[PDB]
């Protein structure tokens, strides 16, 4: 693509610049032409490749969410109808927003995943996939519904499997896993007590190896652990 | 919303 | 353009929309069909044109501002070299920037300005000329530098002439000019003593005919007369 | 950065 004449190392390097100025558009563009060079991608630049799709389209869901409930009021009984320009804006985010989907959703398909043997990196990977078809999940209302969810809970469950066999329950990959998959329950396949008993034991598993852990490792990973207590919180 | 990361 | 075949009030419903969704892209993008009508604009629609590009190139100046510095240290004695990375990136932010106040300007000479007969509405554009420079200004070390900085000025100072002939002191518009030609004094034109006194005298003379307005007006205005201050408390 | 409107 339009990055394919630029060094790897070079992307990696205006990928920083442009999170630290906040261009995450950019970030993402960059992070993108860095994983098509075909070579495997170190921790720290998967959590770029992370950071900065996750900052396009979290803008992008937040819009969608707006519009979606201004569409929402005017198809209630005394609205005035103000014609289809309401939806076709929402119509508009929501088909930009599949497009970065699919985006991401294709870099980890070509060749992300099948190159990714060591369990901190597949269960990133495959975290990704089910966040990437959850969002998808968000706004799908076809025929393919059911199968986008089942997509997500697919890919977290497979992070699930080798995260329980290979990581410490502290590992904040693990954990971040966990607490993406218990949202997947509650918000995406309606199952709310999956939602609380998976971040509920989560939680728990972890709190139990806290002790294992350096000063550094536990601000990293009790981070964690506190966004979990704060969706239990939210939900009970 | 409930947090993710 | 891509917009041409939407109906103006579709392009203005659209703006809205977007304003309320903080896609500012988008807004200015839906702003730019609705001007390229043909028709002028109304007070309320002169707002979201307005409002839509200072939100897009308030975020590419921002991030201009973050690129220039790391430039600037990395120019500095002992500073480790590392390639032509953080000049090539910053200079890809200033082009995007530039084609943003491209077509800012663009609008307003095809034919915005040479249409608006009211002074209102002949202030508030010129205002946003002298604005455009002033970024474009920002950002200019080349040949044409000067040229771009008197660009705005003259800009600026038609606006004043008029705005001080045929608006009264208290008016918004009349007052965010001043407020912008005092930070181009102080800014761009290296003239603090000029910046100060513009400042200052359009203060006074607003605060003199608050008398006369309503409630709604009064809050208007004070409001304006506040980043005034603001100005003035950090200038001296 | 000084207040523009
Ligand atoms: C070795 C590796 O692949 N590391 C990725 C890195 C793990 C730490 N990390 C985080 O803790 C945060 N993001 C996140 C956590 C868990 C799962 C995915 C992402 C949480 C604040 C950053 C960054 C990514
Ligand atoms: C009739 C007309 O052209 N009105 C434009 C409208 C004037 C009020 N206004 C503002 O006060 C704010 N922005 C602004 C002020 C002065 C000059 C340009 C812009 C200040 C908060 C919004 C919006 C535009
Ligand atoms: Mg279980
Ligand atoms: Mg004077």
């Amino acid at each position: 693509g339009a990055m394919g004449s630029m060094e790897r190392a070079s992307l990696i390097q205006k990928a920083k610049l442009a999170e630290q100025a906040e261009r995450y558009e950019d970030m993402a563009a960059f992070m993108k032409g860095a994983v098509e060079k075909g070579e495997e991608l170190s921790c720290e630049e998967r959590n770029l490749l992370s950071v900065a799709y996750k900052n396009v389209v979290g803008g992008q869901r937040a819009a969608w969410r707006v519009l979606s409930s201004i569409e929402q009021k005017s198809n209630e009984e005394g609205s005035e109808e103000k014609g289809p320009e309401v939806r076709e804006y929402r119509e508009k985010v929501e088909t930009e927003l599949q497009g970065v989907c699919d985006t991401v959703l294709g870099l980890l398909d070509s060749h992300l995943i099948k190159e990714a043997g060591d369990a901190e990196s597949r269960v990133f990977y495959l975290k990704m996939k089910g966040d990437y078809y959850r969002y998808l999940a968000e706004v799908a209302t076809g025929d393919d519904k059911k199968r986008i969810i089942d997509s997500a809970r697919s890919a977290y469950q497979e992070a699930m499997d080798i995260s329980k066999k290979e990581m410490p329950p502290t590992n904040p990959i693990r954990l971040g896993l966990a607490l993406n998959f218990s949202v997947f329950h509650y918000e995406i396949a309606n199952s709310p007590e999956e939602a609380i008993s998976l971040a509920k034991t989560t939680f728990d598993e972890a709190m139990a190896d806290l002790h294992t852990l350096s000063e550094d490792s536990y601000k990293d990973s009790t981070l964690i652990m506190q966004l979990l207590r704060d969706n239990l919180t939210l939900w009970t | 919303f409930p947090a993710t990361v």
